[PDB]
């Protein structure tokens, strides 16, 4: 059930919760910047909640190459905000904006038929 | 330079999909029915990965039908069974096998069987 | 119930004693194209499809009904074996309708399948211009089957599930030469609770 | 009032009046095709044959449909199935 | 297989004058276009491609040969009768824009004889090759004959089977290397077909040819870059 | 006839331009004839009656899978080596 | 004679035999298997591990100057252990020749970045990267080339979907383009196009 | 006689080609010593070398030297030298004439992927 790998971008699960914590950091100092460059309706809070929000949501996971995985595309996203590539319905996608909330209980989908 | 790892991963954070496909989508593992007008079987010994059918409505419009579900059309092709549970597990699909296939079939086919002495295997045409 | 040796496409393989060529190459993994030889059905020769060329004999053996013996040397990718395919079915396809654009076994047709598989590319046939081909009356069958048999190839496939499996016997073959007939001399329904597997049994569409 | 919306095609199709789907003809026209099919093949006359086995083209040879070959043994008019001509043996 | 259609008659008869007035209208070019002391400002030591720079950084096609190197595919690795044609290649000195037009334009006047051998010489033969389980029948053997309505009924709804294997071709583009490394998994099917552009690999280097050059220098060099975004974002 | 000016600015034209002006309009008697014979399209080289056989010339069916080349040497044998012609250049 | 069947060319077939002999005694640590293919066409199937070594050989030695890379190509095979395989192209302009190195690699293995050896390697491993998640390890700068800048995904994974997971549409609330679920007004149709009979008999085992 | 210019663009005209490539052969044979006599590399980088310092040491004109050799002119020569000088010194560093570091795994190199057995 062990094999043996080629690590990317880590050697230990320490290491690469420390370079988490070095891309959250980063994201935390870039989000005033993301709210002053952006004609984006959310504020400085909003951004940082979601900010833990999807943290949070991958919080889940173990692996040493899942977790540097995304911490990779995490800070390909966060240079994607530094330079500003992205637009302002680029940066508002992590807030589901146009989305109707699909209800969970079984009678409104069963009425709405999902 | 080598680590240690598990051998059992889930790239279902790494993937594109959203969690409401990753959350309620099962995988049919199978072999595809062979084709009963036909006696080939050449697209058979391929098993394929599969997503269950949703809701597929009336255009209102035109006279087409139309699917929010993005996976009704993706068939992925494997060799094993083994190899669709490996990549069910390490994609994070809720997955289940239709069914294993045939192992064998003993059958023998006689040509003198078909004009017989005090047997009922006798046919009566040619 | 020793088995014995027999190479096919110079692969060994043990075989059971009276199974036919067919089975005993596709225990290995080829298939030999056939048309009136189903697995659940009883062997026949109305189709000469299966025509393969075993080592150190004059003519070609139908290899559906063909008993292997101990050590014989099938080649089913040579010449002589192509060859015999190639003109057994040009023979198939000299009279059979242009109906495939009005044809519902279009595209699971076993006959267009084997023309690009094993088939010629071209017709040989000339004589379309001046004497024509054959056409036949279409039968009287019920309102479970539509009946064209100027499509029919005669393989009997029909006929064998009817006298074995389906066990009316009001289906047969009439007449001799290139006007066989396979369909009821006079105006009945072929009437069975099985006669709807006849039309997955019919190998081309008729 | 419009005639051109309750008027039926030739596949049987028409839209009743409590459809809401009748709302996109307010301002446009519904196309319905006048030349039906059926009558414009009722209309020809079947021909008359001699031989057992006919050849129908449907006109000309590389502008026509595939050669097909009717057997006029059976009493009636038999319909070719590409082009919808009938034939009939005397 | 060949090509899908005949040519129609008089084709060539039309094609014969237009590349006997064609040359009078280049020479109307290059009397405004080369020589023209502005034009020369615009494209003279500008983007300096060297020798090991097309080499290293997958340039092909006119950037292999505004830097001096003689790389073209027509005649390396020839294809449809290129070999059967005589012409010669423009070769550059300088790499600039202006050694890169220069060539654009040369190939300009030497397509025009190897158009001129075209005319000259073409067989009176078939168009499409016989093998009908590869390339569609005639109509008239479709509307005829059984076995070619049989390979128009299956080439047209399910492709020829094609030999499972991998092949990488490529061919001289206008542009450059035009490749296509196309994979079969013995279906109807191709299981991968990548496209090399060229344009990738010449726009590939604009980060390194673009530092230290003007912004009207940069426009140029877009200009004679030959770049077409279609296959570069393919 | 042909659409075009005196001969005094065909003069000055044929000056300006440095060299003697052909026409780059096409005209009605200087092209081809829209209007033309049906031609005849020649048969290639298997559409003989006698002798084609599918299997003496299937293209398809020829095609082999690629030959382990270290393999090759051992169940064979039971100047440097360059991969092509040099070519210079320079 | 056959003249519907393409003759191959002897002369680039015993060149690159020898080379492919060549090419295999000179890097026994690497290379696993040489082929030469239908088509006249090498193939080198190197280990994962040399990438660098085996495209910087043949860039840079006498017998063998492929200093052209023409694409770096990458296939998904979801069946195999290791479903990627990354496939180098190189033409070598002094000998007029062209080689084919393939390697295969996971989404989670690292690969050795050919940036050091040829520099359109810069932007091909990139392209992967977009299409296929193959990390390449020490790259310049390893970004998002050709997909959307908000797209979660690789997408010419065989496990991707053909019409995407979600569509743009604009919103005159928001006052800019959004990104919806995806729901198309005619889906795709799946057409079934699997042959039941075999055509190649030379290919029934060439597996093993 | 020297030429004007060798017909590529970044490319300079060596005042001194055969003191140039007699040192870089020397300094690629110095490298290669170092090496096994049992790896292939090494006995066909030391036959190529010396077939080629045998043509620089035989022929002092360039042009005779270039007819000689026949890869180009003797400025890619140089270039060339330079190439497998550094690759030579990176084969000390990768050691590439040991066994296989990974060996195929099952079913990885076969092509039609899906087919059972
Ligand atoms: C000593 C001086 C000698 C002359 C010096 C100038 C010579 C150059 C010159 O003007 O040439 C134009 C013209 C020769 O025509 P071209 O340009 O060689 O060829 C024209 C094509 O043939 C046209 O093709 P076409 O064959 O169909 O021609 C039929 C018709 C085609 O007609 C049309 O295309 C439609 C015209 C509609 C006109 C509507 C408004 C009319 C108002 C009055 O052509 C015309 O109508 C020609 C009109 C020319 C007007 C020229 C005015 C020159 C003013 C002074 C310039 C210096 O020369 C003259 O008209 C000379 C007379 C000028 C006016 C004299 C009044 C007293
Ligand atoms: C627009 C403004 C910003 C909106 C929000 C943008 C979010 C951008 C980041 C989203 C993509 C990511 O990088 S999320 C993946 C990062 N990795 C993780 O969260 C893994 C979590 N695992 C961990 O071990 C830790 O990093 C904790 C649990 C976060 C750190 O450990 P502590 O000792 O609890
Ligand atoms: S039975 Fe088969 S070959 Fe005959 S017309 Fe129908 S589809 Fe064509
Ligand atoms: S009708 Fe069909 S099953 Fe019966 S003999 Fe003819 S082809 Fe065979
Ligand atoms: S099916 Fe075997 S001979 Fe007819
Ligand atoms: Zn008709």
């Amino acid at each position: 059930a062990v094999q043996q790998v080629r690590p990317i971008l880590s050697v230990d699960r320490e290491e690469a919760r420390k370079r988490a914590l070095n891309l959250y950091k980063a994201w935390y100092r870039q989000i005033p910047y993301i709210v002053m460059d952006y004609d984006i309706p959310m504020t400085v809070e909003q951004c940082r909640d979601k900010l833990r929000e999807e943290f949070v949501k991958h919080r889940n996971v173990t692996d040493i190459r899942v977790i540097d995985m995304l911490v990779i595309k995490g800070q390909m996203e966060l240079k994607e905000s530094v330079e500003i590539w992205k637009q302002k319905g680029h940066i508002m996608r992590y807030w589901k904006e146009s989305q109707d909330p699909k209800p969970t209980d079984f009678l409104s989908k069963f009425i709405q038929g999902v | 330079g080598k680590i240690t790892v598990p051998t059992a991963v889930n790239l279902s954070p790494i993937s594109g999909v959203p969690e409401e496909h990753i959350r309620e989508r099962r995988v049919r593992i199978h072999i595809p029915p062979k084709n009963a007008m036909q006696s080939g079987t050449d697209n058979v010994n391929t098993w394929q990965i599969e997503f269950d059918n949703r809701e597929r409505w009336e255009n209102p419009l035109m006279g087409w039908a139309s699917s929010g579900d993005p996976l009704s059309n993706m068939n992925v092709q494997f060799g094993s069974p083994e190899e669709a549970i490996t990549f069910c597990e390490r994609n994070g699909w809720r997955w289940y096998v239709d069914g294993a296939a045939k192992p064998k079939k003993e059958r023998v086919k006689n040509y003198g069987i078909n004009f017989a002495w005090n047997k009922r295997t006798r046919v009566s045409t040619k | 119930p020793e088995k014995i040796e027999v190479f096919v496409d110079d692969i060994p393989v043990q075989v059971v004693p009276g199974t036919t060529v067919l089975q005993a190459a596709a225990q290995i993994g080829v298939e030999i194209p056939r048309f009136c030889y189903h697995e659940r059905l009883a062997v026949a020769g109305n189709c000469r499809m299966c025509l393969v060329e075993v080592e150190k004999s004059p003519k070609p053996v139908a290899a559906c009904a063909m008993p292997v013996m101990k050590g014989w040397r099938i080649k089913t990718n040579s010449d002589l074996t192509r060859k015999a395919r190639e003109g057994v079915m040009e023979f198939l396809l000299m009279n059979h309708p242009l109906d495939c654009p009005i044809c519902d076994q279009g595209g699971e047709c076993d006959l267009q399948d084997q023309a690009m598989a094993f088939g010629s590319d071209r017709s040989r046939f000339t004589d379309i211009n001046y004497t024509g081909k054959r056409a036949v009356e279409d039968k009287d069958i019920g309102p479970l089957v539509k009946t064209i048999m100027t499509r029919c190839i005669h393989c009997t496939r029909c006929v064998r599930f009817a006298s074995e499996i389906a066990g009316v016997d009001d289906l047969g073959t009439t007449g001799r030469g290139n006007d066989m007939q396979i369909g009821t001399y006079v105006e009945k329904l072929f009437l069975t609770e099985l006669s709807g597997n006849v039309i997955d049994l019919c190998p081309v569409g008729a | 009032c419009r005639g051109d919306i309750e008027k039926v095609t030739h596949t049987g199709q028409v839209f009743d009046k409590e459809d809401y789907r009748n709302a996109r003809f307010v301002n446009a026209k519904r196309y319905v095709n006048e030349n039906w099919g059926i009558k414009l093949i009722e209309e020809v006359p079947p021909k008359e044959c001699t031989e057992r086995v006919v050849f129908c083209d449907g006109g000309d040879g590389p502008l026509g449909h595939p050669k097909v070959y009717i057997n006029l043994d059976k009493p009636g008019n038999h319909i070719c199935g590409y082009c919808g001509l009938r034939f009939v043996k005397k | 297989g060949g090509v899908s259609l005949d040519m129609p008659l008089g084709l060539m008869d039309d094609i014969y004058e237009f590349a006997s007035k064609f040359a009078e209208r280049l020479d109307e070019v290059e009397d405004v276009l080369t020589t023209n002391r502005i034009w020369v400002q615009r494209t003279e030591d500008i983007g300096i491609v060297t020798a090991e720079e097309a080499l290293n950084y997958g340039f092909s096609g006119v950037m292999l040969r505004g830097s001096g190197i003689k790389w073209d595919l027509r005649k390396q690795q020839p294809y449809d009768a290129y070999n059967l044609v005589n012409f010669d290649v423009p070769i550059g000195t300088k790499g600039d824009c202006y050694d890169r037009y220069l060539c654009r334009v040369e190939e300009m006047r030497q397509s025009l004889r190897i158009i001129d051998q075209c005319l000259n010489q073409m067989p009176a033969g078939e168009i499409k090759t016989d093998d009908a389980k590869v390339a569609p029948p005639s109509r008239s053997e479709m509307k005829t004959s059984m076995e070619a309505l049989i390979h128009h009924f299956k080439l047209f709804t399910q492709g020829y089977q094609v030999p499972p294997g991998a092949t990488y071709t490529a061919i001289e583009a206008p542009k450059g290397e035009f490749g296509v490394y196309l994979i079969s998994d013995g279906s109807s099917r191709p299981y991968r077909c990548k496209i090399k552009a060229p344009g990738f690999a010449h726009l590939a280097a604009l980060e390194k040819i673009g530092k230290q050059h003007m912004l009207a220098d940069v426009v140029a060099i877009i200009g004679t870059l030959d770049v077409v975004f279609g296959e570069i974002d393919r | 006839l042909r659409r075009d000016v005196s001969p005094l600015i065909q003069r000055i034209r044929a000056f300006l331009l440095g060299r003697e002006h052909n026409l780059a309009l096409r005209f009605e008697d200087g092209l081809a004839d829209r209007t033309q014979p049906q031609p005849e399209i020649p048969d290639g080289p298997s559409h003989l009656l006698s002798a084609n056989y599918y299997c003496q010339r299937d293209g398809r069916r020829e095609v082999l899978p690629p030959i382990d080349l270290v393999e090759q040497q051992k169940q064979l044998a039971a100047k440097l080596p360059t991969p092509g012609k040099v070519y210079a250049w320079d | 004679d056959k003249p519907t069947v393409r003759q191959p060319d002897a002369v680039a077939r015993s060149h690159l035999s020898d080379f492919g002999r060549y090419v295999a005694e000179c890097l026994p640590k690497y290379v696993q298997k040489v082929q030469l293919t239908a088509g006249d066409e090498l193939e080198v199937l190197i280990a994962p591990e040399g990438v660098v070594p085996v495209l910087q050989f043949l860039k840079d030695h006498h017998q063998a100057q492929f200093t052209n890379l023409v694409d770096i190509a990458g296939v998904d095979v979801p069946c195999r252990k290791n479903r990627f395989e990354v496939v180098y192209n190189l033409l070598s302009l002094r000998y007029n020749s062209r080689i084919r190195v393939k390697t295969y690699t996971d989404e989670l293995t690292p690969l050795d970045s050919a940036c050091e050896v040829h520099k359109a390697a810069n932007w091909y491993e990139r392209e992967i990267w977009d299409m296929y998640g193959v990390f390449f390890a020490n790259h310049p700068d390893l970004r998002r080339i050709l997909t959307d800048y908000g797209f979660e995904g690789h997408p010419q994974r065989r496990d991707f979907p053909l019409s995407g997971y979600v569509e743009l549409r604009y919103d005159d609330e928001k006052k800019r383009v959004v990104c919806e679920p995806l729901e198309l007004a005619q889906e795709f149709r799946k057409f079934d196009l699997s042959a039941p009979w075999e055509q190649f008999p030379n290919f029934r085992n060439a597996n093993p | 006689i020297i030429k004007a210019s060798t017909g590529l663009t970044g490319l300079a005209v060596s005042t001194n080609p055969h003191h140039t490539l007699s040192a870089l052969y020397g300094k690629i044979l110095r490298a290669v010593s170092k090496m096994p006599q049992d790896a292939s590399y090494r006995k066909y980088t030391e036959q190529l070398v010396k077939q080629r310092a045998d043509s620089v040491a035989q022929h002092k004109d360039i042009t005779a030297l270039e007819k000689a050799v026949g890869c180009g002119q003797v400025e890619e020569l140089i270039v060339q030298a330079e190439n497998e000088l550094i690759l030579a010194r990176k084969m000390l560093g990768w050691k590439p004439w040991e066994k296989l570091v990974q060996a195929a795994p099952a079913k990885q190199w076969d092509w039609p992927p899906a087919q059972i057995m």
